[PDB]
RNA sequence: UAGCGGCGAGCGAACGGGGAGGAGCCCAGAGCCUGAAUCAGUGUGUGUGUUAGUGGAAGCGUCUGGAAAGGCGCGCGAUACAGGGUGACAGCCCCGUACACAAAAAUGCACAUGCUGUGAGCUCGAUGAGUAGGGCGGGACACGUGGUAUCCUGUCUGAAUAUGGGGGGACCAUCCUCCAAGGCUAAAUACUCCUGACUGACCGAUAGUGAACCAGUACCGUGAGGGAAAGGCGAAAAGAACCCCGGCGAGGGGAGUGAAAAAGAACCUGAAACCGUGUACGUACAAGCAGUGGGAGCAUGCUUAGGCGUGUGACUGCGUACCUUUUGUAUAAUGGGUCAGCGACUUAUAUUCUGUAGCAAGGUUAACCGAAUAGGGGAGCCGAAGGGAAACCGAGUCUUAACU
């Protein structure tokens, strides 16, 4: 049978041109008023997955 | 060109299709794949599941001095098991059109270099009789041959069944293993023309 | 393609049991026991190629040390006597000479007495 | 060449790992899978994205976005693969019969992929600013 | 993939496209006219299968040998060299085979077809009510009540019925499309107790069925049920008349048969553990993984006037099995009485990487038809473009009012 993609992983990562994956930063859902705006600003844009935890992502979604 | 043995006519052929370097790996792959495609692969053993018997424990886990057993059907036990039982399976491995054509083009060109390929004009026996075909191959110094023909004639095809060293394929139905197998290939001028257009 | 393995196994066991020929009891008869014996034999054999070169040196030294003390010099002073006279002759031969040609050997002890 | 004299290219075939076949084999007794633990066990090994019970990366991170229904049915026509249809008319249905874009694609776009020669009148397709310069430089009109 | 999902584990479409295969109808009924299409009894000649079968080509001499089919020499058939048997391996000895044939009788199909027995075409109409829908509770849909369409119904209700109604994924309005609440229908599709032929990089007696053998047997269990072991003399029984020892025994030795009787029915080959008998050497003051270095003697085959090669091994240096598991094992931790046989990284499909081969801005086909692994088939897939949540823009683009 075909490999099933880990769907939850498909909904949190997106494949970039070179091969890596963009993902949204954690700590930006609730409890925002106590956070400084400089954090919240820096957490807003999408960010790349580190080389340590890349193999875990590549495994759980083999298609794209 | 392909010189004939009863005419000496300059039969012009494509320099590619009948004049390439011998790509050995390609030909080996195509002939191995062809030979694989011949396998029917009809077999099975029976796993510990499929063997007849019960799922009873022969003896209880403890207390007995025996080595803890769980089934009479286990592969380490005699009579019933075979750990990785076989199953019927399609061995027919895939071969790229271009690789197959390229391999034929290759092996069909080495018959010119090695002088196995005896290209001829009209090749047909009188009546459906092996006796005649046998007598006419004696003139040509041929014994083991693959007589490839354009118009497949009953007179010829029916006079080469019983001859083990003579096979009569149609120009459409040439094969990688067959061209290599037979000591000579007696090809008809029409068959060369068909094979030329087929391989391209 | 099922592979029976009785022809090969037998040949493999029979090979080792041929190397264990001469050993006591099960060590010659019984593959499972022989195979250990044949390995340990090889281990000891490998070891004792090293020990052979040690034992013989001792043996020779003890012959030379005996043969020199009959002439009145100890092995320790004798070898220094030979080395200070730049004599290149080894223990193997000195020990051979000591036994066979004592009248010759005596000359080396004089040659050593010079130094 | 004979049926026997054939041989493969050097490097093509590589035998294959055969575990549990003596000392000399190298791998043999614990078929290259160490001593004990879940990974040594037959049918062992943890599932994908399992970090020992720590909350996995694909769950500690937040989920974002929505999949567009429209993007599925739009195409990105490379300018090089444009003069391969019917002289110089590329509506959409003509471009589809050339097998350049899929059947269920109603919107399409011609981007600056490079290389045009013949004059192509592009009618209906949305055209890029870089491609509009090229297509017109070659001679072709738009709309 | 879109979705679903303690948005976890996992579950997972549809539209659309390519193929196989194709076919449609009948009632809720009046008309002029009607046996016409149709499927319907059954006969009925037919075809051409099935159940018995018939014919079916061409070899000879020498050489080993128990025996020739084998070696060598000369031939001959071949629409037949598939295969099996015959005293060893047979195109021509036999049985078959290709091929040509064959039914008194019983049947399976495929066209005429007399017909108990059956209606087209018309006009006109009608066009499925406790039903659709709803509330309540459940289940089915990829879809877990979720914004949840659609389907089914236990329960309580309840329309309009063709200017009518259902559906287009909450819902509404326009557009579009269909006609529910009555039915029927071959093919492509699934399967093989069983029958016939043929085929295997399937097994060859611990394998292959549990079962090559009188096996679902012996045997075990109150019973349901479980469930073995066990193949082979030789070409031919020519299966050992007779004589001898013994109890008219078993068993043996002769004789005879045979190529062979260490092929004598406990029968091809006949391994190992294990047990003997005979030789050579060692061994009754010597301590221990039993060997290994060194090494005398004795016994030996050879040669030769050389020494070796073996067998043994007095004395002597060193030396605590193997596997496992462990920081670490002679360990008094595990496992093994021995031998022989079997006994554990496979398979399929996806995916990524490496080698390799093809072709390269291209590469490649799937099911499918075809009959021969070719050739079609490019439906599709992957690549040549990315950024953005997305619209969208695009060698850029997102960010932001804009960004050096
Ligand atoms: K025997
Ligand atoms: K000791
Ligand atoms: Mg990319
Ligand atoms: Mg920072
Ligand atoms: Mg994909
Ligand atoms: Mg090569
Ligand atoms: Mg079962
Ligand atoms: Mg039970
Ligand atoms: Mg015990
Ligand atoms: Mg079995
Ligand atoms: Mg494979
Ligand atoms: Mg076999
Ligand atoms: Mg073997
Ligand atoms: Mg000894
Ligand atoms: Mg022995
Ligand atoms: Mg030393
Ligand atoms: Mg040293
Ligand atoms: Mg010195
Ligand atoms: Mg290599
Ligand atoms: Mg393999
Ligand atoms: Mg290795
Ligand atoms: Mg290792
Ligand atoms: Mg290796
Ligand atoms: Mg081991
Ligand atoms: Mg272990
Ligand atoms: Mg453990
Ligand atoms: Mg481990
Ligand atoms: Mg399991
Ligand atoms: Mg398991
Ligand atoms: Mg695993
Ligand atoms: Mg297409
Ligand atoms: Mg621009
Ligand atoms: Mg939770
Ligand atoms: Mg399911
Ligand atoms: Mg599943
Ligand atoms: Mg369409
Ligand atoms: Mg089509
Ligand atoms: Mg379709
Ligand atoms: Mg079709
Ligand atoms: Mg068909
Ligand atoms: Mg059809
Ligand atoms: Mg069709
Ligand atoms: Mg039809
Ligand atoms: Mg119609
Ligand atoms: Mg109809
Ligand atoms: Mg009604
Ligand atoms: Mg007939
Ligand atoms: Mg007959
Ligand atoms: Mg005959
Ligand atoms: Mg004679
Ligand atoms: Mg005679
Ligand atoms: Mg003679
Ligand atoms: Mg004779
Ligand atoms: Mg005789
Ligand atoms: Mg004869
Ligand atoms: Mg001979
Ligand atoms: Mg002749
Ligand atoms: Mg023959
Ligand atoms: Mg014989
Ligand atoms: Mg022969
Ligand atoms: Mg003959
Ligand atoms: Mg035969
Ligand atoms: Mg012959
Ligand atoms: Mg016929
Ligand atoms: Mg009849
Ligand atoms: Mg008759
Ligand atoms: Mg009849
Ligand atoms: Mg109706
Ligand atoms: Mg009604
Ligand atoms: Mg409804
Ligand atoms: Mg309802
Ligand atoms: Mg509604
Ligand atoms: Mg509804
Ligand atoms: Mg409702
Ligand atoms: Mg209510
Ligand atoms: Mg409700
Ligand atoms: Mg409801
Ligand atoms: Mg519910
Ligand atoms: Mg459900
Ligand atoms: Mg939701
Ligand atoms: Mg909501
Ligand atoms: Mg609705
Ligand atoms: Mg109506
Ligand atoms: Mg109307
Ligand atoms: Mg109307
Ligand atoms: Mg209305
Ligand atoms: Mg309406
Ligand atoms: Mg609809
Ligand atoms: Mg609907
Ligand atoms: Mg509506
Ligand atoms: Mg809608
Ligand atoms: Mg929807
Ligand atoms: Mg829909
Ligand atoms: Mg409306
Ligand atoms: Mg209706
Ligand atoms: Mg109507
Ligand atoms: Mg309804
Ligand atoms: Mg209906
Ligand atoms: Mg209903
Ligand atoms: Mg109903
Ligand atoms: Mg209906
Ligand atoms: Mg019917
Ligand atoms: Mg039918
Ligand atoms: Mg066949
Ligand atoms: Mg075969
Ligand atoms: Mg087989
Ligand atoms: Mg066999
Ligand atoms: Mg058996
Ligand atoms: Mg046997
Ligand atoms: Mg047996
Ligand atoms: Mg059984
Ligand atoms: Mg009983
Ligand atoms: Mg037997
Ligand atoms: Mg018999
Ligand atoms: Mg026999
Ligand atoms: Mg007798
Ligand atoms: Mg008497
Ligand atoms: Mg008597
Ligand atoms: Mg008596
Ligand atoms: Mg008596
Ligand atoms: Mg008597
Ligand atoms: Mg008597
Ligand atoms: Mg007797
Ligand atoms: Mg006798
Ligand atoms: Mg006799
Ligand atoms: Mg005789
Ligand atoms: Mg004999
Ligand atoms: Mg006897
Ligand atoms: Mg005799
Ligand atoms: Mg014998
Ligand atoms: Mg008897
Ligand atoms: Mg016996
Ligand atoms: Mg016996
Ligand atoms: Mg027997
Ligand atoms: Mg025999
Ligand atoms: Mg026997
Ligand atoms: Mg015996
Ligand atoms: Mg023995
Ligand atoms: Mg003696
Ligand atoms: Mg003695
Ligand atoms: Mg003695
Ligand atoms: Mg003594
Ligand atoms: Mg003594
Ligand atoms: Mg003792
Ligand atoms: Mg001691
Ligand atoms: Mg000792
Ligand atoms: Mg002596
Ligand atoms: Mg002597
Ligand atoms: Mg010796
Ligand atoms: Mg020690
Ligand atoms: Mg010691
Ligand atoms: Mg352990
Ligand atoms: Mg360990
Ligand atoms: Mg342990
Ligand atoms: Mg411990
Ligand atoms: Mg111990
Ligand atoms: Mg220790
Ligand atoms: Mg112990
Ligand atoms: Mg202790
Ligand atoms: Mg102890
Ligand atoms: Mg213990
Ligand atoms: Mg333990
Ligand atoms: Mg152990
Ligand atoms: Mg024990
Ligand atoms: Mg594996
Ligand atoms: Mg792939
Ligand atoms: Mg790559
Ligand atoms: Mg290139
Ligand atoms: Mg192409
Ligand atoms: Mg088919
Ligand atoms: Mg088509
Ligand atoms: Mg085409
Ligand atoms: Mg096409
Ligand atoms: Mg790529
Ligand atoms: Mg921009
Ligand atoms: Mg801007």
């Amino acid at each position: 049978p075909k490999i099933k993609t880990v769907r939850g992983a498909a909904k949190r990562f997106k494949k970039t041109g070179k091969g890596g994956f963009k993902h949204k930063h954690a700590n930006l859902r609730h409890i925002l008023t106590k956070k400084a705006t400089k954090r919240k600003r820096h957490l807003r844009p999408k960010a790349m997955v580190s080389k340590g935890d890349l193999g875990l992502v590549i495994a759980c979604l083999p298609y794209a | 060109e392909l010189v004939l043995k009863d005419a000496q006519s300059a039969l012009t052929v494509s320099e590619t299709t009948f004049g390439r370097d011998f790509n050995e790996a390609l030909v080996h792959q195509v002939v191995v794949a062809y030979a694989a495609g011949a396998r029917q692969g009809t077999r099975a053993q029976k796993t510990r599941a499929e063997v007849t018997g019960s799922g009873k424990k022969p003896w209880r886990q403890k207390g007995t001095g025996r080595a803890r057993s769980g089934s009479i059907k286990s592969p380490i036990w005699r009579s019933g098991g075979v750990t990785f039982a076989a199953r019927p399976q399609d061995h027919s491995q895939k071969v790229n059109k271009k690789m197959y054509r390229g391999a034929l083009k290759s092996i069909l060109s080495e018959l010119v270099r090695q002088d196995r390929l005896i290209v001829v004009e009209k090749f047909s026996v009188e009546a459906p009789k092996t006796k005649l075909l046998a007598q006419k191959l004696k003139d040509m110094a041929l014994e083991d041959v693959l007589i490839i023909t354009g118009e497949l004639d009953e007179n010829l095809f029916l006079a080469a069944r019983n001859l083990h060293k003579v096979d009569v394929r149609d120009a459409t139905g040439i094969d990688p293993v067959s061209l290599i197998a037979f000591d000579k290939v007696v090809m008809t001028a029409d068959a060369v023309k068909q094979v030329e257009e087929m391989l391209a | 393609a099922r592979v029976k393995r009785g022809v090969i196994a037998r040949a493999r066991h029979k090979k080792i049991l041929k190397q264990a020929k001469g050993y006591y009891g099960a060590r010659s008869r019984v593959y499972r026991v022989a195979f250990q014996a044949v390995i340990k034999a090889g281990q000891y054999a490998y070891r004792d190629r090293r020990q052979r070169k040690r034992q013989f040196r001792q043996l020779w030294i003890a012959r030379i040390n005996a043969a020199a003390r009959q002439n009145g010099i100890s092995y320790s002073k004798f070898i220094n006597g030979l080395k200070k006279a730049s004599v290149e002759i080894d223990r193997k031969i000195l020990a051979d000479i000591a036994v066979f040609d004592k009248v010759a050997f005596t000359a080396l002890v004089e040659k050593a007495k010079a130094a | 060449m004979r049926l026997n004299t054939l041989s493969p290219a050097e490097g093509s075939k590589k035998a294959g790992k055969r575990l549990g076949r003596g000392i000399g084999s190298g791998l043999g007794k614990t078929g290259g899978r160490g001593h004990k633990g879940q990974k040594s066990r037959s049918g062992g090994g943890v599932r994908r994205g399992f970090e020992g019970g720590q909350m996995p990366l694909y769950r500690r991170l937040p989920k974002f976005g929505f999949t567009s229904r429209k993007a599925a049915i739009t195409a990105e026509i490379r300018l090089s693969d444009l003069a391969k249809v019917e002289g110089g008319v590329v509506d959409l249905n003509t471009l589809k019969a050339a097998n350049i874009i899929g059947i269920q694609i109603e919107f399409a776009k011609v981007i600056l992929a490079g290389e045009v020669t013949t004059p192509v009148t592009v009618r209906g397709l949305r055209v890029t600013k870089g491609a509009r310069a090229a297509i017109e430089a070659a001679g072709g009109k738009i709309e």
